[PDB]
RNA sequence: AUGCCUGAAUAGGGUGAAGCCAGAGGAAACUCUGGUGGAGGCUCGCGAAUUUGGGUAUAGUAGCAAAUAUUCAAAUGAGAACUUUGAAGACUGAAGUGGGGAAAGGUUCCACGUCAACAGCAGUUGGACGUGGGUUAGUCGAUCCUAAGAGAUGGUUUCAAAGGCCUGACAGGCCACCAUCGAAAGGGAAUCCGGUUAAGAUUCCGGAACCUGGAUAUGGAUUCUUCACGGUAACGUAACUGAAUGUGGAGACGUCGGCGCGAGCCCUGGGAGGAGUUAUCUUUUCUUCUUAACAGCUUAUCACCCCGGAAUUGGUUUAUCCGGAGAUGGGGUCUUAUGGCUGGAAGAGGCCAGCACCUUUGCUGGCUCCGGUGCGCUUGUGACGGCCCGUGAAAAUCCACAGGAAGGAAUAGUUUUCAUGCCAGGUCGUACUGUC
RNA sequence: GAACGCGCGAUACUCUUUGAACGCACAUUGCGCCCCUUGGUAUUCCAGGGGGCAAGCGU
């Protein structure tokens, strides 16, 4: 498994004509200061390899997850 | 276990240090 | 009224030895009929089969 | 708190370790008092260098 | 070395029987 | 066998000796016109060979072994 | 009797040899005292003996087949001391009466039915009988390689015509040396976790990943048009052509000792759960709080490089070894073994609580956290020191280096050890038990 | 003659694996090479089938 750091990079990922699903995973787990958070991974596997998207902002994986394909199956959980 | 299976007799006759059979002589 | 089988699943499925198994003896009707894994996970989920604790005993 | 290398030696050579080791100093004491028994340097030692055997012939 | 190699033995015979 | 059948989506098979997995493919592929998704044979006791063979999704096996 | 090849083992307690350090006596040599160090024909539990697997040479009498402890209730059954369940008593006590393997056995594994025979009483029980079910691999082994040795060819490469390759609008040229067998403990490309059966698992299912071979496409580089740069250096890189020929590395190699580090186990504090005991005392005793292969970033003792030139000799190990053949000191390069963070991955596994049913009767909600410790056991590893000794088996296999043959440009030049993308992986073993 | 199967051999109440036994090995269902042909995207890959492999310094 992979993990990647460019959103665009997962969605030219979550583009190709070979993409079965994209899974969306919630995580509720508190940071150095104490306060907790929800963190999101974005999961798609390519052509022999799982990528990860690691995403701790809660307004970036709500605009991610707008910009998702509407074509594309996304597994909530 | 000195003697194994003869292949060309099937007796238990084939000596497996000398690779020799005792019955029928192979080969 | 042969619980031998049963009890190997039992301890197979719980992972605790024979020595841990513990089969009702107002049940035995019931267990007699648990052929297969399933049925004993079932039992023990009805509590028909338990699982004891360990000894309390110091270290 | 035993090792392990010394359980398996202790439960596998002990045995004829001692045996062996038994025989040895038997040996070595039934021949500590017969005559006969030298070590190679102990007998070039005795036999002296080719000058000491022409002193000695004379 | 053995360079005698560099001719088979009907060579060499027929070449003995010259002599 | 026939749970494998009803669930693992794999049909059992008995070949012969001098069978290997290219040939047991290639002959449920004709016989049964389905395609195979994997092989994995093994040497029974009694001297008989058995083989599993997992067909694709694409293909139900409880509808070809009711076929 | 003496061997040879490849593996396992060569342990522990005690004592305390050289060498070294600090002292005292003496002009040296030396001798005492304390420490350190960890060696041996040292001890402890002509002769004899000298661990081990695989391979390979030269009268219903004697008596009960001997391995201790059984008791109570219920179920089945015609029949129960011997079958099954529960309760009690007892045993093995990790060097097991516990879990696996090689060899060997061959269905003894699992289910259903049975007691004619067998399991030296009995038996409804079975390693018995009858009928069925069961062993799934690109990644684990064999298959490949060679070892001692065996053994074809004409005794093991020998007075053998013993074979492949290259060049060129049939001739010429290059090279030497022998088949094959022999290891499921030696060398060797690559797979992990979770779940699943009456009996199958690194083989099946789910997820995740690597190895080898092949054809090819795209991006990038190959910067004026033609095989790239940086740093004093060690060396660094996204690439960055390389024939014959000649070399180098890995494979590939004795044993022992202490020291340093990592991991598993053991010990332990707080907290979040569950269980036991409570006439009295006991913030108490038990148990859960786990993170695989693989992948990205980062992380080194040793070694090496540059500056510099050292006695008032310094540095320094537990072990007195090092320095003008360049120390101390200052600044750098490298191997990634091994830790750390992250993806795999919490969705898994675990511990709880609650709600559904004469039924596959599964649904829901929480917690799965933060630390400490070492003459501890197991194991791996680094730099050393000691002793023996052929500089410590061979081969398959992979890589690199010298060398400079050849090739490369105007409507896609050459190369593709950089990146991404496609396809495939046959035969045999796999159930069960188990002299090393 | 032997092994495995249904007197017989996958055409089994034509002739499997062998055996003087013949591509090489062999206590293994192990390892090759050559010619034709067929299929799966196919000039390369993979697989199946058929048939085979015990010159001279002489005149």
């Amino acid at each position: 498994a992979r993990e990647i750091t460019d959103i665009k990079q997962f969605l030219e990922l979550t583009r190709r004509a070979d993409v079965k699903t994209a899974t969306v995973k919630i995580n509720k787990k508190l940071n150095k200061a104490g306060k907790p958070f929800r963190q999101t991974k974005f999961k798609v596997r390519g052509s022999s390899s799982l990528y990860t998207l690691v995403i701790n902002d809660a307004g970036k994986a709500k605009k991610l997850i707008q910009s998702l394909p509407p074509t594309l199956k996304v597994n909530r959980l | 276990k000195s003697h194994t299976l003869c292949n060309r007799c099937g007796r238990r006759s084939f000596h497996v240090q000398k690779k020799t059979c005792s019955s029928c002589g192979y080969p | 009224a042969n619980l031998r089988t049963q009890k190997r699943l039992a301890a197979s499925v719980v992972g605790v030895g024979k020595r841990k198994v513990w089969l009702d003896p107002n049940e035995t009707s019931e267990i007699a009929q648990a052929n297969s894994r399933n049925a004993i996970r079932k039992l023990v989920k009805n509590g028909t089969i338990v699982k004891k604790a360990v000894t309390v005993h110091s270290k | 708190k035993v090792s392990k290398s010394t359980k398996k030696f202790q439960s596998k050579h002990l045995k004829h370790t001692l045996d062996q080791r038994r025989k040895e100093k038997i040996q070595k004491k039934r021949i500590q008092g017969r005559r006969g028994n030298k070590t190679d340097q102990e007998k070039a030692d005795a036999a002296g260098t080719r000058e000491q055997q022409q002193l000695k012939k004379s | 070395l053995s360079r005698y190699v560099k001719w088979p033995e009907y060579v060499r015979v027929q070449r003995q029987k010259k002599i | 066998a026939m749970k494998k059948v009803e669930d693992g989506n794999i049909l059992v098979f008995q070949v012969s000796m001098k069978a290997n997995k290219y040939q047991i493919k290639k002959a449920v592929k004709e016989l049964y016109e389905v395609d195979v998704l994997k092989v994995n044979t093994l040497v029974r006791p009694n001297g008989t060979k058995k083989a599993y063979v997992r067909l694709t999704a694409d293909y139900d096996a409880l509808d070809i072994a009711n076929r």
